RNA sequence: GGGAAGCCUACCUCAAGAUAAGAUUUCCCUAGGACUUUAUGUCCUCUAAAGAGCCGUUCGAGACUAGGACGUUGAUAGGUU
RNA sequence: GCUAAAACUAUGUGCCGAAGCUGCGGAUGUAUACUUUGUAUACGUGGUAGGGGAGCGUUCUGUAAGCCGAUGAAGGUGUGU
RNA sequence: GUGAGGGGAGUGAAAUAGAUCCUGAAACCGCAUGCAUACAAGCAGUGGGAGCACCUUCGUGGUGUGACUGCGUACCUUUUG
């Protein structure tokens, strides 16, 4: 028993907060879905939260490339019969724009419990502010 | 120290008589009593003569005080059933198990 | 020479019962069950004495991974440059080095991209 | 201070004093063991990193004895094919315990 | 209709999970002095001071 | 820029187990010892609030529930006029 | 999720990747030489229907008018090896 | 309840040999203690692995539990399958 896992109760939980404005959104998405996972640390464990807490401002300004803007469609399904509903990026960007963030790293994050507790360390906001002054986050440039 | 008493052969399938047993199991004899004395089940009777022979064992052969005994202990053990046959419709017949239970009553100070 | 099996069987059933220890419901209790329970337990820990290897590889070089890109270097150029400067350290030790001891490592990643330049 | 030394195919990273468990070797119990061919020595500041090896690096240790570690037991079984086989495995191991490094 | 698995024994206990049972109002009777049924007569036929039963 | 009984709203009902569990108004609880596992710590003594429920009289509420009203400072039900 | 790509075409340098190959430890089959040996070397050891070889345990007979046993047999239930 | 049943006393080497009574297994059904478990989808294990409780030669140890995680669709028969 020479190689170690990380213990919880050891791993330092850091803050960053990054900027939107003018990011495509899948390329900011991996580096925000690393930084979750914490695959950027050295004590990278398969079974433990080792990531850091990622603040996302200006949320509303993320691009999409070529004709995504209006061709990317949203879906959802009630599970009444006939209740498939679907938006476009167009419309869903300026209504929620947090949703369009956690849409895509929920897709680029594991599906299971460990992934669910990484997910809630991403604070999303439209606007240019954020009210986690008190954990002093960082300027990341990612 | 607890003291035991034992009703063997109770006429009662044991999963009724639990019901019973847990409302009391843990509480002190008085209010045991009383739960047991306005009690409208069958087996309430059953579990009053056992806690009640546990009480007088208590006193008599022990030398202990009413006032500070408590069901400290309590459960009840499925006896030997009784096998009937039932006769149903078009000369089916069915077999009839008659359950009864062991109650084991532990007091203690 | 009549042979009544009673007391061998009894002893295989027990055996097998026993090491059926700890699972759930009739896993543990039926000794149909619980024979099916043994042979995919065996079957599953034959399989998975390969499969360890292969994730403590796949563990050490995520590690080192992230130690090198700590140090300005990706893992593939960090190995290349190794290999080229002769080290013969294995992932298994680079990966502890890297998670316990950050000067060394920086030191390894600094031969790495010398060998490499 | 810790060194890189190998042994039996696999490689340890040892301090002064431990006692670490390797492939079978064939020296006595109560002997000692020098590996001359250090990978890495680590003393502080002190980094020394051996082209292959360190030259003039040493490891000694003493040899504790001999064992066989935990039974294993081998299962194999093709389903609706009527077969199955099974076997038993303890291996070998020689412990050591590290008495002095030098880099 | 009927089964097509035998129940587990945890899903019959979690079935049987609301079969307590429950304690009835008892009370003092403040004439007597005896535990009675609240709202009830006494045994001895007391209630609130009226005595049935001569 | 215009452009349809179609889409999003708009109308009605439900909706914070929305575990992201949200908001507002008002109300309640302000005691001592020992000890070590020195901390929302474990045991003694004291204290039992705002409220909730059991029970009872019941309902245009109801399978059981749940929900609504009332319990002598009372018209909740029956009776009586 | 991706648009001077995370697409396609051409070229190059690295790396990942299997129970394949190599390294370390152990078992077993066949053959050559050691001219008993139980020893080294070389080559083998996925398997249904089948064929061949070697064993473990159970009841009973002799060995046994022996050996173990109320200072505790068989059986039952745990633990260690 | 002059019932059934039990607790003492006494007999006995032994009463958990107390009358359907030697031994007293398994299915099946209780009580007690320790840990886990009410935001999470599947043959229920396996390879890892934190925490907690008891013990302790105080450990690179023992016993119980198992948060989180990679992989993973029972057995037999009959079949091209
Ligand atoms: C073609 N013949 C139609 C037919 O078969 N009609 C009869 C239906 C039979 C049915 N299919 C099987 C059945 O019910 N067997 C039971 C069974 O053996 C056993 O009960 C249990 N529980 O095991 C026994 C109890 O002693 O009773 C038997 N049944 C009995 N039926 C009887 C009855 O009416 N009179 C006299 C005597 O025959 C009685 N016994
Ligand atoms: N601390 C707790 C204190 C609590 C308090 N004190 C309360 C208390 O204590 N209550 C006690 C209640 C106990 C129980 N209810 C009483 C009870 O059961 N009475 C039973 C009364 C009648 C009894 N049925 C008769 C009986 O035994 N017939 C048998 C029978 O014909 C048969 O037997 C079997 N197997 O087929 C035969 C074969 O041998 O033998 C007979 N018999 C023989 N005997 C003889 C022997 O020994 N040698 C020689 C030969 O004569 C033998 N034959």
């Amino acid at each position: 028993m020479k190689t170690l896992s990380a213990k919880p109760a050891e791993v330092q939980h850091d803050w960053f907060v990054v900027d939107a404005t003018g990011k495509t959104l899948g390329r900011l998405a991996t580096e925000i879905a690393r930084r979750l996972r914490g695959k950027h640390k050295t004590s990278y464990t398969p079974h433990v939260d080792t990531g850091d807490y990622i603040i996302v401002i200006n949320a509303e300004q993320v691009q999409v490339t070529g004709n995504k803007a209006l061709d990317k469609k949203y879906y959802r399904h009630t599970e009444f019969p006939g209740g498939l509903k679907e938006t476009n990026f167009e419309k869903l960007v300026a209504h929620k724009p947090e949703e369009i963030f956690e849409r895509a790293v929920k897709g680029m994050l594991p599906k299971g419990p460990l992934g669910y507790a990484m997910i809630k360390k991403m604070k999303v906001y439209a606007g240019s502010e954020h009210p986690h002054a008190a954990q002093q986050p960082q300027v990341l440039d990612i | 120290m607890e003291v035991t008493a034992k009703l063997r052969g109770a006429a009662i399938s044991a999963q009724k008589a639990r019901l019973v047993a847990d409302l009391i199991r843990g509480k002190s004899v008085a209010h045991a009593l009383n739960i047991l004395n306005f009690s409208n089940k069958k087996a309430a009777v059953l579990v009053k003569k056992a806690l009640e022979s546990a009480i007088a064992n208590a006193e008599h052969n022990n030398s202990l005080d009413v006032d500070d005994l408590k069901v400290s202990t309590i459960y009840v053990d499925e006896g030997m059933s009784l096998k009937r046959i039932m006769p149903r419709a078009k000369g089916r017949a069915d077999r009839i198990t008659k359950r009864t239970c062991h109650i084991t009553v532990k007091v203690g100070v | 020479a009549r042979v009544k099996r009673g007391v061998v069987a009894h002893r295989r059933h027990k055996k097998i019962l026993a090491r059926a220890k700890g699972y759930y419901g009739a896993r543990s209790r039926v000794y149909r069950v619980a024979f099916q329970a043994v042979i995919k337990a065996g079957q599953y820990a034959y399989r998975d004495r390969r499969q360890k290897k292969r994730q403590f590889r796949a563990l050490w070089i995520a590690r080192i991974n992230a130690g090198a890109r700590q140090n300005g270097l990706s893992y593939s150029r960090m190995i290349d440059g190794l290999k080229k400067a002769q080290v013969i350290i294995d992932r298994r030790v680079l990966a502890d080095i890297a998670m316990h001891d950050a000067v060394a490592f920086a030191a390894l990643a600094e031969k790495a991209k010398g060998a490499l330049a | 201070m810790y060194a890189v030394i190998q042994s039996g195919g696999k490689q340890h990273r040892v301090v002064e004093g431990e006692t670490l468990k390797v492939e079978l070797l064939k020296a006595e119990s109560g002997a000692t063991i020098t590996f001359d061919d250090v990978l890495m020595v680590v003393n502080g500041d002190n980094i020394q990193i051996g082209a292959p090896v360190v030259a003039g690096a040493k490891v000694t240790a003493e040899v504790i004895g001999h064992g066989r570690h935990d039974k294993i037991r081998i299962i194999k079984m093709r389903r609706r094919k009527h077969y199955r086989k099974q076997q038993g495995h303890r291996q070998w191991f020689t412990e050591l315990k590290i008495t002095g490094i030098s880099g | 209709a009927v089964q097509q698995n035998r129940k587990s024994r945890s899903r019959r206990d979690m079935r049987r999970s609301h079969d307590a049972l429950t304690e009835n109002a008892l009370t003092v009777d403040q004439a007597t002095g005896e535990t009675h049924r609240r709202h009830h007569v006494t045994k001895d036929g007391f209630y609130r001071g009226r005595q049935l039963f001569a």
